[PDB]
């Protein structure tokens, strides 16, 4: 078989600060 | 001459400057925004996170499976969510 992986679904990729 | 500062690198920045900022076991790609607020938009969404190590979109590796002990080809697809693949080849 293919292995996959990912981040977790409720990981936020995209992120600002001020 | 509008600045950025990121506590996690300690530096300062140049609205447009691009740069890596390793935060939580990853490295994430970062733009100094400014926009009146000094705003950093920072993204993992462009690599993933693997093992220990972090890839780019397009990164390519191989090894073996841990089990089968028969080659792998890996590849960062990325996907918006670290999506990668490993592939008997």
């Amino acid at each position: 078989e293919t292995l996959t992986g990912q981040y977790d679904k409720n990981l936020v990729t995209t992120v600002e600060e001020e | 001459e509008e600045t950025c500062f990121d506590k996690y690198t300690g530096n300062t920045y140049r609205v447009g400057d691009t740069y890596e900022r390793p935060k939580d076991s990853m490295i994430w790609d970062c733009t100094c925004i400014g926009a009146g607020r000094g705003r950093i938009s920072c993204t993992i969404a462009n690599r993933c996170h693997e093992g220990g190590q972090s890839y780019k979109i397009g990164d390519t590796w191989r090894r073996p499976h841990e089990t089968g002990g028969y080659m792998l080809e890996c590849v960062c697809l990325g996907n918006g969510k670290g999506e990668w693949t490993c592939k008997p080849i």
